[PDB]
RNA sequence: UCAGGGUUCGAUUCCGGAGAGGGAGCCUGAGAAACGGCUACCACAUCCAAGGAAGGCAGCAGGCGCGCAAAUUACCCACUCCCGACCCGGGGAGGUAGUGACGAAAAAUAACAAUACAGGACUCUUUCGAGGCCCUGUAAUUGGAAUGAGUCCACUUUAAAUCCUUUAACGAGGAUCCAUUGGAGGGCAAGUCUGGUCGCAGCAGCCGCGGUAAUUCCAGCUCCAAUAGCGUAUAUUAAAGUU
């Protein structure tokens, strides 16, 4: 309680709630829209780009590994993202200065696992999925 | 060895044994797949004292 | 134009206790899939939702009388409920198994020739039974109470009168053209 | 095979000069007999001869053993020939309409817009 | 979507409104500030003998471009209605087919005996042991029976046809007329089996696995879940009495 409970206090309630909703964390990203503007995506699930150069990222402690990322610039916003390559040895199935299709990690703007600075992964290298390259259901077209 | 192109991919898949042993069998589907699942778990009659043994085990 | 989704999924994805009940229920009636179970259980919970309305509102209001009467009539017409009951409270005493009993494949087995429940489903689909005069391929019929004594084989089919199948009629010609002289 | 034509919804339609009913058929052999065969039998059930019988419909129920259609019986030929949908007269021939169709018509029209005072010229051009 | 109270979404088949590249003006008519009418500017773009002339797909198809992202330059006025001087003409409105795992409904991928082992109620017997019944899988073959999937004459369907339903003749022995998608340390239903790798390579929404005996990696085997579907990304609700 600690609040008015008149029968004519609809205004003082409905204007108060509309204000104290802005302090909520979820709401403040959704409704200012600065989230979208800042994102390298337009708010689309995927996006398409062109590879710039392979890189390797050294994982945050205590784990030690090299995580074989790429760096890609996008078509639809012309700006750059550092993107993970999943499975094993799929670095080889990516070849520089071609198109790729990117996709978010699965934690909505926040780095996943022990790798820092990488919020994206890669799905298609030339209309052929990393899954099908790895399994052998399709082959890289050269 | 920790080393041996330890800055580069392929080191646990390109140097394993290659196995391609497989069976020939016809597995059941739909109705019959549930029929075997029902009988094999619950009615044979199943019970044996103090059993705890799971549906798999290497015991 | 108009569509709806009949089944619903379980709230929890895994729970040994729940899974065992769904398994043993499928074993009993020889059902194909768990989607064929949740479908039934939707029907029950639907009827239970409608019922829970009518119990709150005084008797001798027109909504409660007319609805209840015609609801209970339908429950009696399929015979999952007695007329020695027929009160709205006894709607809530209904449960899953009574529905599944009224299914065609259950009634084929119960009142006609089969060797197991697994046999009976195959007979319905391979068109060797009828319901009064009419072939069916649906073992999920639900069978009105009056009609549980008109389940018969098909009037043309190898079971009952009608032409011999192509396993028989092959082998009959195997005594004259399959091994008769060539 | 076994052919049973059974009479249902008898109406004497004086305004169109016909008699319209339902054509209820039972046949446990091969269900669905030719429509030609049906109108022979119905001709000799009201004695009106098969040049004023018209039938259509004939969807066969699941499991066979029954088929149901819809049939008319006209008093005279000229009353049928006048009333009758065009395709139903051409169904068992005594009528036709030549149709080119529907691209030859439009392409002629659009060419005709360009000329004036002569309608026959564009048609002559082939 | 949801117990009650709510929250989010509504470009999109009904109804109302606004607009035909952007602006402005206007003729005709009962009705228009009309654009498959006209006149001008501005922005575009085409033909030309260079003197001039002509244009507006947010109509149906189709193409380019844009992007994560979206179908046939098909048939036809038979239905439904509309328009006309009119029973008779016309209508990419509209109806029909094609492409179509958006999504929804239906439910095939083997059912039954023989032998073979196996279990337990039951009976006889002092126990031992035997008989015998109910069912189970599981091997070996089989045996008889059944059916559409397909192929396919015929009827039927309809504007004409397809499909469907209806019907000949062919059409099943498990090897083929082949079910996959994910996972098996905990959350959370399922292996401390074997080989390889040995903080390397990789896995891991989260907690964490990997440094020579890896229940988590790479494979095989086995098992579990869901099942003609299942996984992944993002928006959004419930979970949130964390508005």
């Amino acid at each position: 309680m600690g609040k008015c409970r008149g029968l004519r206090t609809a205004r003082k309630l409905r204007s108060h709630r509309r204000d104290q909703k802005w302090h909520d964390k979820q709401y403040k990203k959704a409704h200012l829209g600065t989230a979208l503007k800042a994102n390298p995506f337009g708010g689309a699930s995927h996006a398409k780009g062109i590879v710039l150069e392979k890189v390797g990222v050294e994982a945050k402690q205590p784990n030690s590994a090299i995580r074989k990322c790429v760096r890609v610039q996008l078509i639809k916003n012309g700006k750059k993202i550092t993107a993970f390559v999943p499975n094993d040895g799929c670095l080889n199935f990516i070849e520089e200065n071609d198109e790729v299709l990117v996709a978010g990690f699965g934690r909505k703007g926040h780095a996943v696992g022990d790798i820092p600075g990488v919020r994206f992964k890669v799905v298609k290298v030339a209309n052929v999925s990393l899954l099908a390259l790895y399994k052998g259901k399709k082959e890289r077209p050269r | 060895k920790v080393h041996g192109s330890l800055a580069r991919v392929g080191k646990v898949r390109g140097q394993t044994l290659k196995v391609a042993k497989q069976e020939k069998k016809k597995k059941r589907t739909g109705r019959a797949k549930r029929r075997m699942q029902y009988n094999r778990r619950f009615v044979n009659v199943v019970p044996t004292f103090g059993k705890k043994k799971g549906p798999n085990a290497n015991s | 134009w108009v569509c709806r989704k009949t089944y619903v999924t379980p709230r929890r994805p895994f729970e040994k206790s729940r899974l065992d009940q769904e398994l043993k229920l499928i074993g009993e009636y020889g059902l194909r899939n768990k989607r064929e179970v949740w479908r039934v259980k939707f029907t029950l919970a639907k009827i239970r939702k409608a019922a829970r309305e009518l119990l709150t509102l005084d008797e001798k209001d027109p909504r409660r009388l007319f609805e209840g009467n015609a609801l209970l009539r339908r429950l009696v017409r399929i015979g999952v409920l007695d007329e020695g009951k027929m009160k709205l409270d006894y709607i809530l005493g209904l449960k899953i198994e009574d529905f599944l009993e009224r299914r065609l494949q259950t009634q084929v087995f119960k009142l006609g020739l089969a060797k197991s429940i697994h046999h009976a489903r195959v007979l319905i689909r391979q068109r060797h039974i009828r319901v009064r005069k009419q072939v069916v391929n649906i073992p999920s019929f639900i069978v009105r109470l009056d009609s549980q004594k008109h389940i018969d084989f098909s009037l043309r089919s190898p079971y009952g009168g009608g032409r011999p199948g192509r396993v028989k009629r092959k082998n009959a010609k195997k005594g004259q053209g399959g091994a008769g002289a060539g | 095979d076994t052919v049973t034509i059974r009479t249902r919804k008898f109406m004497t339609n004086r305004l169109l000069q016909r008699k319209q009913m339902v054509i209820d058929v039972l046949h446990p052999g091969k269900a669905t007999v030719p429509k030609t065969e049906i109108q022979e039998k119905l001709a000799k059930m009201y004695k009106t001869t098969p040049d004023v019988i018209f039938v259509f419909g004939f969807r066969t129920h699941f499991g066979g053993g029954k088929t149901t259609g819809f049939g008319m019986i006209y008093d005279s030929l000229d009353y049928a020939k006048k009333n009758e949908p065009k395709h139903r007269l051409a169904r068992h021939g005594l009528y036709e309409k030549k149709k080119t169709s529907r691209k030859q018509r439009k392409e002629r029209k659009n060419r005709m817009k360009k000329v004036r005072g002569t309608a026959k010229a564009n048609v002559g051009a082939g």
